[PDB]
C-alpha cells in the first residue's frame, strides 16, 4: 500500500473507459443526456441552418404520430390536460409534395435531354430513404425528432426531414426552400456516375430505343482495342458505330462485359450525363 | 395438362397437408413409454412424445454410435424406420447391418436404393418422353441386383441404353447420395395415396393392391427430397447411407406386344459394408445380368 | 542393422531371456492362459508351441524328458504336460496356442496380450468374429458363388 | 469413414471362396498373353546399328559358382523373370525424351493392396498388377504391344548387361562404416556425414 | 460419506474425538418441519365443484387457543386473507423478491419454492378464483421447546391460474405463456402464536392421491437402466 | 507514428461549402467551479466572453453549468455526433478565448493523419489515362505478325 | 553447449504446435457388439476381457483348494459345473470344479 | 486466484420470443488443480476441440496418456450436468465449443543436483476448460479451392487505385 489518492482515482477513469468498452452501454437519445434544452436547441436549428422558421410550425414537424401513440398509453397506465399535439403527417406531405415537384424541375433544366424514367429515377434516389436519412442524421434533425423509438427508424427520420421542408415551405415560400432543397440534395448527387443512382438493367436495349426515336441506324458493336485475349486477365475496348461513326466506347474484362459498358458510355452522353459535364451551378442567383 | 416440374408440386403439397393432418390429431404434448429391449443398454426407458418422436430420436438419447449404426428399429417385433414417428408406448431394438441376422435391414436398403433409382430415371429423361414407373419388384438380395419396372415412352421402343447412358444414370444417383436425403415415410388411407397417383395407372393399381392386403385400407409411402413413391417395407433413414451405387443394366421384358415393361437394374453397397474396387467389379458382373422375379 | 534376427533381446541378456520365457512358459502351463507384455508373450509363443511337440514324443523318451524338466521349474507340471496337454493335442499337428492383444495396462501403457492353450476349461476368451454370411455383402457373394457353380456346371 | 480392408467384412464361407475367385482370374488372364504374335502384334522391324531395345525386371534367386574351360571359378547371380510384361508404349514426342520409353512390369502382386488408380490402369490392359514398373528407351523399331511377355531368352549368353537395384537398407550408419574415415567457417555442402546407408 | 452416522463411524476410526457443545443459546426456529395432523382430502372432492362432526369439534377446539394467543382472529376473514397470500407469495417468484416472499412463506416453504427455479424464468399469473376458497381445517401444535405454540390453518383454494416456466436460456421448457387452466390446490398456513410478531405464512401444499396427473413437460427424457460391472450379468 | 495511428482522406460534411456554409459545432457545454483556483479563467470567460461568443454564434448552443469541479471542462459536440471534451484548468481567459473558438471551426471529424491535402470526385476531365491512351489505331486492328484474310 | 539466446514463445508455438506433435485422431474404434462398450478392432473389448478375467479368477480360486497346496497340479483334465448341472459322459474321470453360480450365457457348456 | 468458469453457468437469459430461434445451451466446466503439466494437457485440449461429445469420448478412450482419463471424467460429469441442470434434451447432442489448458497453483520443493548444488523443482498442477454447445459439431472450414484463390486475385487487382496522385 502506497500512500496517495491522485494515482488511485487516475487508474479509476482508467479502469471505468475500460468497463465502457467491455460493455458498450445502450445507445440513448441525446435529449435524454445532461445538457439539453429542446427549445433552445430548436432555435439554433434555424439558425444554424441561416433559415428563419416559423418556431411553431418547425416543432410540429419533429411530432411524429407514433410518438403521440406512445405518450397517450405512458400517461393511461400512470393515471394522471387534453393534448392537442398536431402530428407532422400533414407537414410532411407537403414537404414530400415539393420535394419532389422541386427536385425534377431542378433537374429538367439541367438535363433536359434526360427521360422522364431518368429524372423520376434521380429523384427516387435524392428523396431516397438512404440519402434522406443521411442528411438528416448530419443535420441535427434526429436529435430534435420526438419519436417512441431510438434511433429513429428511417422511415420516420424520412418522414420528418420532409416535414421540416414542409414547415420551410410555409415559413419562407417556394423560392427559399427550393435553395434548401439544392444546398442540402443536390448536392448529395455529388462524385456520382448516373446509372449508381438511377439502376438500369439491359443498357443496350435502352440505347436501341433512345436512338430510333432520334432516327439515327441502329449501333454497331466492334472490336476498337484489345489486350491478352487468351488470358486470365484480358481487356477489350468496344466501340458503337452510327453510320460508321463512334458514338461511344467502353473497356471491359470480356467482350460483352465491355460491349454493355459501351452502351451505358453512349446513354450517358446521349442524356447529357457525361463524367466531365458542366458542374452544377450553385452561384446566388443574379 | 399437368407437365412434369407441376405434377411434383402437386404431390408435394397434398403429401405435405396430409402430414401436418396427422400431426393435428394429438394437439398436446402426449408421453408414450418406449422400453429399450436390445442387447447394450438393456433395460433403458424413453419418455418420448407422441406422434412425434422417432425411433432415431431414441438413438440420440442413448449415444452417436446407436445413430450412425442403427439402420432399421424393431417396434413391438415390427421393422420400423428410423424416422417414423412412434405412435404408441412399446419396446424398441435398434437393427445394423453387421447383426447376426440382418434379413430386414437388407431388404429395407434394397428397397431404398430401388426407390433412389425410381428418381433418378424418372427426372433423366428428356420432357418430350414419357416415363412412368410400374413399380420395384421386390427381390431378393442374394439375386445380384435391385430393379425398378418402368414403361418408356412408345418412341423410345427402339432405343436402347448405352454404357455411357448408364454411367449417367450414376451420377444423378450420386447426386442423391450426396444430397444426403431423410426417406421421410407417410402411412395414409388409400382415399388419399390415390388422389396423389391420379396420373399414373400402374400406380393407382399397386395402391389398391396393397390397401386391399391391409384390413384398414393404410398405404405407406415414402418422399426423397421431391420425390414421392409407394414402397411396401421400411426405408432406411437417409441417401447418404449409401457409398457404392450403380445401374448396372437396362432389359426389356417380354411381352413387349401389351407393353414395354423396362427392367432398370442396379446394385449397391452401404457404408458399413463397404467392397474392394476388385471386389466391387464382380459384383457389378453379375448385377447386369437380368433378374427374374421368383 | 537387424537383418534376420529373428529373436529379440531381452531382460540381462541371453541366459537372462531364456528364464524370462521359461518362467512365461512355465505359467502358461499351469494356468493354461497368462497375460504378459505383447512381445514378451510373443517370443514366449514359440516355445510353447515346441514344449507341446516334445510332449507328444512321450515320457519314456530321454530327450523330451530332459527338454520337459530344463523349461518346467514347477516339477508337477511336467507330468501334466506328458499325460494332460500332449494328448490333448494328439490329433492336432499345431496351432496349439492363441494369442490375442488385450488393451494396454495401466501403469506402463505396455503393449498387453493374452497367450492360452487350445481346448482348456477356463472361460472361453472374447475372440473376435468375423461378420456373418447373412449380411448385404455376403449374401451379395454368396449369389455370385452360386451362379460360378452353375456356369462352371454347364 | 473408417478404414478397410478387403476381407474385413467377409465371413468364413466367402473369404476362401473370393481369394480362389481372384487366383483363377489372374492364372487366366496371364494364359491369355502367351501367344502375342497371333494377337496382332505391332511391326517386327530388323535390327539396325543404334537400336535400342527393351529390357526386362527380374527377381534375384542367389548366388552360384560357375567354372570356365581355363579352369576359372566365376560366382554368378540368378535372376529369374517372373510375370513379365510390356505395359505401356509411349512415342518420342510424348515422352519428353529423344528416345521413346517401353514401361515393363515384375512380379505380380496382390490387387487387394493396390491403388485403385493403378488397379483401374492393370484392368484395361487384361493383366495382374506388377510390383515394380520400370522404363526403358528404345528406338521406333523396337516398339513392342503393350501386354507382351518378355522372357529370360531375350538375353543370351555371352552378353553384357547393366543390372539396376535398390541397395541393402543399413539404416543410419558412421562415418566409419558410410564412409571408410575413423575452415571456411561453414560445412560444404555434400560434405560425408553420417546418416541413412 | 454424507450420513452423520459414517461420519462419526469415520470419526471414531480416525481418532478425532470431537467434543460436543452446550451453550445458552439454541437454534431459534419460526415454523415447523410438516403438517400437525395431516388432513387427506375427501376423494371426489374435485368431481364436486358423526365423523364429520368430531372432525369440526378439533377444528373448534384449535381455534379456541389461535383466539386466545390474538383475541382479534375470525376464521372467516382468513380465506380471503390466505389468497392474498398466495397470491403475493408467487407473484415474488416472478421477479426474485426473496426478501419480500420470506415474509409471506415459511422456512419450510420457502426451499421448495425457490430451489428449483434458481436459475430459470417463472411466469405466473393468478387469472381468476373459480369457488370461494373455505377453511377445510384448523389444528395447534402442543407446547414444545422454548415454548413455542404454532397453528395451522389448511385452505382449500379452486382457482385458474397461468404458469410458463423458461430455461436458464430462455426456452420454454414448461407450461403455456397465456392458457388458464385450473387448479384445486389444499394449502397450509402456519403461525407461530408464541412469537409477538409471528404472522400466517404459507407452510406447503397438500397432494392427495387421486390428483389427477400434472401437465406434461415438453422434452423427451431417456431413464437409463441398470448400469453393472462386467461381472454383474442384467436382469429383467 | 503514421503507421502506429489510423489514417483518413480529406473530407467534408455534407459537402458543406458546396451550396452553403453550415457550422459543424452546434453545442459548447462547460462546466465552470463558484470556487477554484483552476476555474479562476473560466469564471472570467463566462462574465466577458460566453455572452458575445453566444451572439456570434447564434447556430451553437451553449450551457454553461456551474458546480464544484476540480478540473473544468468544456465539452464541444458537432452536426456529425463528434464529440471533443477539452480542459480549461488554470486557462486564461485568452487562452480559452482561442481554445473556444478554435472548436467553432472545426469540422467534427477525427484529427487523425490524413493520407491527401486535396480531395476530388471528378479528378479527371479529358478521361483518365488507360495503355491505349496514346496508342495508335491499325487497319483492321490487325495484331503484331498477323495476317489478313487468314 | 548453452543456448546463445532466448527462443521466442513464437518459435516455441510453431515446434510445439507442429502437426508432427500433435495428436493423431483414431478411426480403429468401434462399438463392442456383446456389451456395447467401445474397443479397438484389433484389440480385445476391455469390458468383456474384464467379465472373462473376473470368472476365471474365481474358478482358480476353486481350482486351488481342491488341490490344497502348491506342486499339486493335477494329471487329469478339469471341467467346471455350474449350479444344476451333473457330470457328462464325456465329463467324467476329469477333475470337477463347482462353482456356486449359473452359469453364464457367454460361458457355453461343451 | 481466478474463478470466472464456474460462474458461466450463472447467466439467465431473458425469455426468447416465439420468432427468435432457440438458443442453443452452453454449459462450461472445469477441474482445477489436476497434477499434470499444462503443456502436456494441451495437446489432449486440443485434440478433442470441434468433437462431438461422443467422438470426444471415444478418441479419450484409447489415449495412453495420462491426462486423457482426466479430460474423459470433466467430460461425462459437463454431459451429465447439460441434461440434468440445463435443459439439455438429447446427451449426444453436444459437442467441444472450447476446451483448454491453464497453469494451475504450483508448488516449490527443495531439491538436489549430481555435484552438490541446491535447486528448487516444481509440482507442476494445471486446469482443464471445456465449454459444450448443444448441436451437432459446425462442419470443418473446407480447403480453399482454386475458384475461391482466383477471386481473391481478381479482388486484389481490382480494388488498385492511382498511388500518391490526385
Ligand atoms: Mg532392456
Ligand atoms: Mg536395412
Ligand atoms: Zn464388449
Amino acid at each position: 500500500v502506497k500512500k496517495g489518492f491522485r494515482a488511485a482515482f487516475r487508474f479509476q477513469k482508467e479502469l471505468e473507459r475500460q468497463r465502457l468498452l467491455r460493455c458498450p452501454p445502450p445507445p440513448v437519445r441525446r435529449s435524454e443526456k445532461p445538457n439539453w434544452d429542446y427549445h433552445a436547441e430548436i432555435q439554433a436549428f434555424g439558425h444554424r441552418l441561416q433559415e428563419n422558421f416559423s418556431l411553431d410550425l418547425l416543432k410540429t414537424a419533429f411530432v411524429n404520430s407514433c410518438y403521440i401513440k406512445s405518450e397517450e398509453a405512458k400517461r393511461q397506465q400512470l393515471g394522471i390536460v387534453l393534448l392537442n399535439l398536431k402530428s407532422n403527417q400533414e407537414l410532411s406531405e407537403q414537404g414530400t409534395s415539393f420535394s419532389q415537384t422541386c427536385l425534377t424541375q431542378f433537374l429538367e433544366d439541367e438535363y433536359p435531354d434526360m427521360p422522364t424514367e431518368g429524372i423520376k429515377n434521380l429523384v427516387d434516389f435524392l428523396t431516397g430513404e438512404e440519402v434522406v436519412c443521411h442528411v438528416a442524421r448530419n443535420l441535427a434533425v434526429e436529435q430534435l425528432t420526438l419519436s417512441e423509438e431510438f434511433p429513429v427508424p428511417p422511415a420516420v427520420l424520412q418522414q420528418t426531414f420532409f416535414a421540416v421542408i414542409g414547415a420551410l415551405l410555409q415559413s419562407s415560400g417556394p423560392e427559399r426552400t427550393a435553395l434548401f432543397i439544392r444546398d442540402f440534395l443536390i448536392t448529395q448527387m455529388t462524385g456520382k456516375e448516373l446509372f449508381e443512382m438511377w439502376k438500369i438493367i439491359n443498357p443496350m436495349g435502352l440505347l436501341v430505343e433512345e436512338l430510333k426515336k432520334r432516327n439515327v441506324s441502329a449501333p454497331e458493336s466492334r472490336l476498337t482495342r484489345q489486350s491478352g485475349g487468351t488470358t486470365a486477365l484480358p481487356l477489350y475496348f468496344v466501340g458503337l458505330y452510327c453510320d460508321k461513326k463512334l458514338i461511344a466506347e467502353g473497356p471491359g474484362e470480356t467482350v460483352l462485359v465491355a460491349e454493355e459498358e459501351a452502351a451505358r458510355v453512349a446513354l450517358r452522353k446521349l442524356y447529357g450525363f457525361t463524367e466531365n459535364r458542366r458542374p452544377w451551378n450553385y452561384s446566388k442567383p443574379k | 395438362q399437368l407437365s412434369p416440374t407441376e405434377l411434383t408440386e402437386m404431390r408435394n403439397d397434398l403429401f405435405n397437408k396430409e402430414k401436418a393432418r396427422q400431426l393435428s390429431l394429438t394437439p398436446r404434448t402426449e408421453k408414450i413409454e418406449v422400453k429399450h429391449v436390445g442387447k447394450t443398454d438393456p433395460g433403458t426407458v424413453f419418455v418420448m412424445n407422441k406422434n412425434i418422436s422417432t425411433p432415431y430420436s431414441c438413438a440420440m438419447h442413448l449415444s452417436e454410435w446407436y445413430c450412425r449404426k442403427s439402420i432399421l428399429a424393431l417396434v413391438d417385433g415390427q421393422p420400423w424406420d428410423m424416422y417414423k414417428p412412434l405412435t404408441k408406448s412399446c419396446e424398441i431394438k435398434f437393427l445394423t447391418f453387421k447383426d447376426c441376422d440382418p434379413g430386414e435391414v437388407n431388404k429395407a436398403y434394397w428397397r431404398s436404393c430401388a426407390m433412389m433409382m425410381g428418381c433418378v430415371i424418372e427426372r433423366a429423361f428428356k420432357d418430350e418422353y414419357m416415363v412412368n414407373l410400374v413399380r420395384a419388384p421386390e427381390v431378393p438380395v442374394i439375386s445380384g441386383a435391385f430393379c425398378y419396372d418402368v414403361v418408356l415412352d412408345s418412341k423410345l421402343d427402339e432405343w436402347m441404353p448405352t454404357k455411357e447412358n448408364l454411367r449417367s444414370f450414376t451420377k444423378d444417383a450420386h447426386a442423391l447420395i450426396y444430397k444426403d436425403l431423410p426417406f421421410e415415410t407417410l402411412e395414409v388411407e388409400a382415399k388419399v395415396a390415390l388422389e396423389i397417383f391420379q396420373h399414373s395407372k400402374y400406380k393407382v393399381d399397386f395402391i389398391e393392391e396393397k390397401a386391399s392386403q391391409n384390413p384398414e385400407r393404410i398405404v405407406k409411402l415414402h418422399r426423397i427430397g421431391d420425390f414421392i413413391d409407394v414402397s411396401e417395407g421400411p426405408l432406411i433413414p437417409r441417401t447418404s447411407i449409401c457409398f457404392q451405387y450403380e445401374v448396372s443394366a437396362v432389359h426389356n421384358l417380354q411381352p413387349t406386344q401389351p407393353s414395354l415393361i423396362r427392367r432398370f437394374q442396379g446394385v449397391s453397397l452401404p457404408v458399413h459394408l463397404r467392397a474392394h474396387f476388385t471386389i466391387w467389379d464382380k459384383l457389378l458382373e453379375r448385377s447386369r445380368k437380368m433378374v427374374t422375379e421368383d | 542393422i537387424s537383418h534376420g534376427r529373428v529373436f529379440r533381446r531381452m531382460g540381462l541378456g541371453p541366459e537372462s531371456r531364456i528364464h524370462l520365457l521359461r518362467n512365461l512358459l512355465t505359467g502358461l502351463v499351469r494356468h493354461e492362459r497368462i497375460e504378459a507384455p505383447w512381445a514378451r508373450v510373443d517370443e514366449m509363443r514359440g516355445y510353447a508351441e515346441k514344449l507341446i511337440d516334445y510332449g507328444k514324443l512321450g515320457d519314456t523318451n530321454e530327450r523330451a524328458m530332459r527338454m520337459a524338466d530344463f523349461w518346467l521349474t514347477e516339477k508337477d507340471l511336467i507330468p501334466k504336460l506328458f499325460q494332460v496337454l500332449a494328448p490333448r493335442y494328439k490329433d492336432q499337428t499345431g496351432g496349439y496356442t492363441r494369442m490375442l492383444q488385450i488393451p494396454n495396462r495401466s501403469l506402463d501403457r505396455a503393449k498387453m496380450a493374452v497367450i492360452e492353450y487350445k481346448g482348456n476349461c477356463l472361460p472361453p476368451l472374447p475372440l473376435p468374429r468375423r461378420d456373418s454370411h447373412l449380411t448385404l455383402l455376403n449374401q451379395l457373394l454368396q449369389g455370385l458363388r452360386q451362379d460360378l457353380r452353375q456356369s462352371q456346371e454347364a | 469413414k473408417s478404414g478397410t480392408w478387403w476381407d474385413e467384412h467377409l465371413s468364413e464361407e466367402n473369404v476362401p471362396f473370393i481369394k480362389q475367385l481372384v487366383s483363377d482370374e489372374d492364372k487366366a488372364q496371364l494364359a491369355s498373353k502367351l501367344c502375342p504374335l497371333k494377337d496382332e502384334p505391332w511391326p517386327i522391324h530388323p535390327w539396325e546399328p543404334g537400336s535400342f531395345r527393351v529390357g526386362l525386371i527380374a527377381l534375384k534367386l542367389g548366388m552360384m559358382p560357375l567354372w570356365t574351360k581355363d579352369g576359372q571359378k566365376h560366382v554368378v547371380t540368378l535372376l529369374q523373370v517372373q510375370d513379365c510384361h510390356v505395359l505401356k508404349y509411349t512415342s518420342k514426342e510424348n515422352c519428353n525424351g529423344k528416345m521413346a520409353t517401353l514401361s515393363v512390369g515384375g512380379k505380380t502382386v496382390s490387387r487387394f493392396r493396390k491403388a485403385t488408380s493403378i488397379l483401374e490402369f492393370y484392368r484395361e490392359l487384361g493383366l495382374p498388377p506388377k510390383q515394380t514398373v520400370k522404363i526403358f528407351n528404345i528406338t521406333d523399331n523396337a516398339a513392342i504391344k503393350p501386354g507382351t511377355p518378355l522372357y529370360a531368352a531375350h538375353f543370351r549368353p555371352g552378353q553384357y548387361v547393366d543390372v539396376t537395384a535398390k541397395t541393402i537398407g543399413k539404416g543410419f550408419q558412421g562415418v566409419m562404416k558410410r564412409w571408410g574415415f575413423k575452415d571456411i567457417g561453414r560445412v560444404w555442402p555434400g560434405t560425408k556425414m553420417p546418416g541413412k546407408m | 460419506f454424507k450420513t452423520e452416522k459414517e461420519f462419526m463411524q469415520h470419526a471414531r476410526k480416525a481418532g478425532l474425538v470431537i467434543p460436543p457443545e452446550k451453550s445458552d443459546r439454541s437454534i431459534h426456529l419460526a415454523c415447523t418441519a410438516g403438517i400437525f395432523d395431516a388432513y387427506v382430502p375427501p376423494e371426489g372432492d374435485a368431481r364436486i365443484s358423526t365423523e364429520r362432526m368430531k372432525k369440526t369439534m378439533a377444528s373448534q377446539v384449535s381455534i379456541r387457543r389461535i383466539k386466545d394467543y390474538d383475541a382479534n382472529f375470525k376464521i372467516k376473514d382468513f380465506p380471503e386473507k390466505a389468497k392474498d397470500i398466495f397470491i403475493e407469495a408467487h407473484l415474488c417468484l416472478n421477479n426474485s423478491d426473496h426478501d419480500r416472499l420470506h415474509t409471506l412463506v415459511t422456512e419450510h416453504c420457502f426451499p421448495d419454492m425457490t430451489w428449483d427455479i434458481k436459475y430459470k424464468t417463472v411466469r405466473w399469473s393468478f387469472v381468476e378464483s373459480l369457488e370461494p376458497s373455505h377453511v377445510v381445517q384448523v389444528r395447534c401444535s402442543s407446547m414444545m421447546n422454548q415454548g413455542n405454540v404454532y397453528g395451522q390453518i389448511t385452505v382449500r383454494m379452486h382457482t385458474r391460474q397461468t404458469l410458463a416456466i423458461y430455461d436458464r436460456f430462455g426456452r420454454l421448457m414448461y407450461g403455456q405463456e397465456d392458457v388458464p387452466k385450473d387448479v384445486l390446490e389444499y394449502v397450509v398456513f402456519e403461525k407461530q402464536l408464541t412469537n409477538p410478531y409471528g404472522s400466517w405464512r404459507m407452510h406447503t401444499k397438500i397432494v392427495p392421491p387421486w390428483a389427477p396427473p400434472k401437465q406434461p413437460i415438453l422434452k423427451t427424457v431417456m431413464i437409463p437402466g441398470p448400469q453393472l460391472k462386467p461381472e454383474e450379468e442384467y436382469e429383467e | 507514428t503514421a503507421r502506429g495511428t489510423p489514417s483518413r482522406f480529406l473530407a467534408s460534411v455534407l459537402h458543406n461549402g458546396l451550396g452553403r456554409y453550415v457550422q459543424q459545432l452546434q453545442r459548447l457545454s462547460f462546466s465552470v467551479s463558484r470556487d477554484g483556483a483552476s476555474s479562476r479563467g473560466a469564471r472570467e470567460f463566462v462574465e466577458r466572453e460566453v455572452i458575445d461568443f453566444a451572439r456570434r454564434n447564434p447556430g451553437v448552443v451553449i450551457y454553461v453549468n456551474s458546480r464544484p469541479c476540480c478540473v473544468p471542462r468544456v465539452v464541444a459536440e458537432y452536426l456529425n455526433g463528434a464529440v471533443r471534451e477539452e480542459s480549461i484548468h488554470c486557462k486564461s481567459v485568452e487562452e480559452i478565448s482561442t481554445l473556444v473558438q478554435k472548436l467553432a471551426d472545426q469540422s467534427g471529424l477525427d484529427v487523425i493523419r490524413i493520407r491527401k491535402p486535396f480531395h476530388t470526385d471528378n479528378p479527371s476531365i479529358q478521361g483518365q489515362w488507360h495503355p491505349f491512351t496514346n496508342k495508335p489505331t491499325t487497319f483492321r486492328g490487325l495484331r503484331p505478325r498477323e495476317v489478313q484474310d487468314p | 553447449a548453452a543456448p546463445k539466446n532466448r527462443r521466442t514463445i513464437e518459435v516455441n508455438r510453431c515446434r510445439r504446435r507442429n502437426p508432427q506433435k500433435l495428436i493423431k485422431v483414431k478411426n480403429n474404434i468401434d462399438v463392442c457388439p456383446e456389451c456395447g462398450h467401445l474397443k479397438q478392432k484389433h484389440v480385445l473389448c476391455a469390458y468383456c476381457y474384464e467379465k472373462v478375467c473376473k470368472e476365471t479368477a474365481e474358478i482358480r480360486r476353486q481350482i486351488g483348494k481342491q488341490e490344497g497346496g502348491p506342486f499339486k497340479a493335477p494329471t487329469i483334465e478339469t471341467v467346471v459345473l455350474y449350479t444344476g448341472e451333473t457330470p457328462s459322459e464325456q465329463d467324467q474321470g476329469k477333475r470337477i470344479i463347482e462353482r456356486d453360480r449359473k452359469r453364464p450365457s457367454w460361458f457355453t457348456q461343451n | 486466484i481466478s474463478r470466472k468458469w464456474e460462474k458461466k453457468n450463472k447467466i439467465v437469459y431473458p425469455p426468447q420470443l416465439p420468432g427468435e430461434p432457440r438458443r442453443p445451451a452452453e454449459i462450461y466446466h472445469c477441474r482445477r488443480q489436476i497434477k499434470y503439466s499444462k503443456d502436456k494437457m494441451w495437446y489432449l485440449a486440443k485434440l478433442i476441440r470441434g468433437m462431438s461429445i461422443d467422438q470426444a469420448l471415444a478418441q479419450l478412450e484409447f489415449n495412453d496418456k495420462k491426462g486423457a482419463k482426466i479430460i474423459k471424467e470433466v467430460l461425462l460429469e459437463a454431459q451429465d450436468m447439460a441434461v440434468r441442470d440445463h435443459n439439455v434434451e438429447f446427451r449426444s447432442n453436444l459437442y467441444i465449443a472450447e476446451s483448454t489448458s491453464g497453469r494451475g497453483q504450483c508448488l516449490k520443493r527443495i531439491r538436489y543436483h549430481g555435484r552438490g548444488r541446491f535447486g528448487i523443482m516444481e509440482k507442476v498442477y494445471c486446469h482443464y476448460f471445456v465449454k459444450l454447445v448443444e448441436g451437432p459439431p459446425p462442419p470443418p472450414e473446407p480447403p480453399k479451392t482454386a475458384v475461391a484463390h482466383a477471386k481473391e486475385y481478381i479482388q486484389q487487382l481490382r480494388s488498385r487505385t492511382i498511388v500518391h496522385t490526385l
